[PDB]
């Protein structure tokens, strides 16, 4: 997901300006859907939301615009249990033997015979929640178990965030709304108004531990590789309590990272961090926020953010519309050189080729360069010391760079990667001069519609992921629901698509409308008021009641 | 009854719901989803309700890519009655009517539908949605943070044996 915000001091207009590139499945139940909402007087809301709310997750209304992107906190903790010696169904808190509760589930199950049976299931559960296993990393043997406790079982206030999320006037009562009542489970959000606010706040449901707790309660091997794990035979260990919080256990909203700007805001799904680099957040729990590596979608946006230039709507849309492979502007400049090396080694000859000849984009027409590129990225992704600048903590909008092509191994590898995903490409069904967009597609019904966009690990803004099914790489997710929102004198004006369209159902006259749109890169009217909407040739309107 | 929506849409098949309280514009909601994507949330229901293998069989995939079985023994522990009856007492006024709408909705456009953009029209399946269902699908969304992503994890949990 992409989340941009933007103030009073950048943007062209003197005003708040937001877009919203959520990052989600084309299918099934987090699949977006179009809405304006309105209670005449007291609720006039646009936007998008997930199957079955009665609330909008993304959007806007008169005077504010917000989104949000899925953050890098931790909703849940693992618990390491230390089992009973003598029964491992038994474990220990404090050195006492506790017995795991045995809660059994009855499953109707349609056999071959087209007729019903009943599966029984037993569900072992801790004082922390039910036990997991990760078959070779959480295992339940005969000294140790894992147990999971998920913070967001006990938010029953979801909705209601939600609900009042969508009545929301400015961004200060944004704010308010959403610190009061910590209903968000697992997202940042975004927002700006027309005042000019530009706001981020990292305000989810977080499990609390108080800060002098968690180097003992930490379980250190598994921290390393990011699972928010804790001790589990020891009491101490439980979520801490503080009244301020809305719920038992969690972060009080004071102790979650917020920034209040009247530059701009960003977000790419990394943490709070460089949300503006010019203001760093830090000091946060490792729950919480930690000071790591920004992805290519973060260093691109940032790249493009920068400076003292006043920002454009369009500005903004062509960030995504632009489909620019970022990750090739740390890569492609050494890997040519490389090439230019290398001239007249047969292996290589038809990768450099296409890879001179691209436009470094995931356009429809960018060429095969682009898939060269990405399988030489997989395989530059396994190799050791290969960055000719690696990543440093005091540049972190600068690195990684580079190849480092003097290292003689490193260049001897780079290039065995580069003969490596040739073959791969070259051994693949893949025509002559065939382009992405002749790759990359939706399937509606037994049509295609190429799909722009490619997959935000390398650095395209407009994140797509696809997978392999026959002929094609099929888009499963990405890109879908777009907004960008400013505020003219008039009332808000949006623009955007839905990129999989209005309905999953093929006999809909809404089933590939916005993806034809997307597809060509036509952004359009997201009417709200009266007049866009009575403006608009193909109004229909039924009343109902019962 | 007291369920009044006025609807508009526009291009693109996008609607503009106007209510004078929560119960019709949940109402409204509910009707226009369920014109574009009825099939969509009875499938959605089916998974949160823990049912995929009593309509689809064992060697069926939820739309999340879990097998039909492990999916609907975590979807069963998930929302089970006293979850979902705890959760429904803690909902406001407001929110039990946006729920409540929709559901009556739904349901609405369920009974009239004739095919015109609804594919699944006959399964067993499609059938009329409770509250309840929608509390389940929220419960769903709720845990994708959490132990949602440890579903299998958690269907796989069991004690050792004589090793
Ligand atoms: C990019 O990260 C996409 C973010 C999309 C999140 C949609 C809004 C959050 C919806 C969660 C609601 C939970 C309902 C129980």
């Amino acid at each position: 997901s992409n989340a941009i915000a933007v103030g009073s001091e950048r943007s062209a207009d003197g005003k708040g300006m937001l877009l919203a590139n959520p990052h989600f499945p084309w299918n099934g139940a987090m699949r977006f859907y179009q809405m304006h909402l309105t209670i005449p007087g007291r609720l006039d809301v646009m936007g998008a939301s997930l199957p079955g709310l009665p609330v909008v997750n993304i959007g806007f209304s008169r005077h504010l615009a917000w989104t949000h992107t899925v953050d890098t906190s931790s909703h849940f903790t693992l618990y390491r249990l230390a089992l009973d010696p003598k029964d491992p169904r038994r474990y220990l808190v404090d050195g006492r033997s506790l017995p795991l509760e045995e809660k059994s589930v009855a499953i109707e199950v349609r056999g071959a015979d087209g007729k019903l049976s009943r599966v029984e299931h037993k569900v072992y559960q801790s004082i922390y929640g039910p036990l997991v296993v990760w078959p070779g990393k959480l295992d339940w043997n005969r000294s140790e178990a894992y147990a999971l406790r998920d913070a967001n079982l006990e938010n029953t206030r979801v909705l209601q965030q939600w609900y009042s999320i969508n009545q929301a006037s400015d961004v200060a009562d944004l704010r308010r709304r959403v610190e009061a009542l910590q209903g968000i489970p697992w997202v940042n959000t975004l927002a700006a108004d027309e005042q000019g606010n530009a706001l981020y706040m990292n305000q989810s449901v977080v499990p609390y531990l108080k800060p002098e707790l968690i180097p003992a309660c930490a379980i250190p091997q598994l921290v390393a590789e990011g699972l928010p794990a804790l001790q589990g035979q020891d009491s101490r260990c439980a979520w801490s309590r503080d009244p301020a919080a809305a719920q038992a256990g969690i972060t009080p909203a004071a102790q979650l990272p917020v920034l209040l700007r009247r530059d701009f805001v960003q977000n790419s799904n990394d943490s709070a961090w460089l949300t503006n680099p010019a203001s760093p957040l830090q000091g946060f729990s490792p729950l919480v926020s930690q000071e790591k590596p920004i992805g290519p979608r973060a260093r691109y946006a940032l790249s493009r953010l920068q400076g003292k230039q006043p920002l454009e709507a369009k500005t903004l849309e062509e960030m995504v519309t632009a489909n620019h492979v970022f990750s090739a502007d740390q890569v492609l400049p050494d890997l040519l050189r490389l090439c230019r090396d290398n001239q007249g080694e047969k292996s290589l000859a038809r990768a450099c080729a296409a890879l001179a000849q691209w436009d470094r984009g995931a356009n429809l027409d960018s060429g095969s360069g682009f898939v060269y590129f990405q399988r030489f990225m997989q395989r530059f992704a396994e190799l050791d010391g290969a960055w000719k600048e690696p990543f440093d903590a005091q540049r972190p909008l600068d690195t990684p760079q580079g190849i480092a092509l003097d290292r003689p191994q490193v260049a001897t590898q780079v290039r065995q990667a580069l003969a490596d995903a040739a073959a791969e490409v070259e051994k693949s069904g893949i025509p002559d001069g065939a382009r992405w967009g002749d790759l990359q597609v939706s399937t509606r019904g037994q049509e295609r519609i190429a799909i722009p966009g490619g997959d935000g690990h390398f650095g395209v803004y407009n994140a797509i992921q696809s997978v392999r099914k026959g002929d094609h790489l099929e888009v499963v997710g990405g890109t879908s629901y777009i907004q960008l929102v400013t505020f003219p004198e008039e009332g808000p004006k949006a623009r955007g698509l839905l990129a999989f369209s209005q309905s999953s159902d093929p006999r809909s006259p809404h089933y590939r409308d916005q993806t034809e749109l997307f597809s060509r890169q036509q952004w359009q009217t997201l009417p709200f008021s009266d007049r866009q909407i009575d403006a608009d040739p193909q109004l229909q309107r039924l009343s109902i009641r019962e | 009854t007291g369920l009044a929506a006025d609807i508009r849409w526009t291009a693109y098949g996008v609607p503009h719901i106007r209510a004078k309280d929560e119960r019709g514009l949940g109402y409204g909601i509910g009707y226009a989803y369920a014109r574009d994507n009825a099939c969509l949330l009875a499938e959605e229901i089916v998974t949160a309700r823990g049912e995929r293998a009593r309509y689809f069989g064992s060697e069926g995939k939820s739309s999340a890519e879990l097998d039909n079985l492990p999916s609907d023994i975590f979807y069963a522990w998930l929302n089970q009655p006293e979850a979902l009856q705890a959760f429904w007492q803690a909902q406001t006024p407001a929110v039990r009517q946006l729920l409540e709408g929709y559901a009556a909705g739904f349901n609405r456009f369920l009974r009239e539908a004739d095919g015109k953009t609804t594919s699944c029209l006959g399964q067993p399946w499609l059938r009329a949605i409770a509250t309840d269902d929608l509390l389940r699908l929220t419960r769903r969304l709720l845990v994708e943070g959490g132990v949602g992503q440890f579903a299998d994890a958690l269907v796989a949990a069991a004690p050792p044996g004589a090793e």
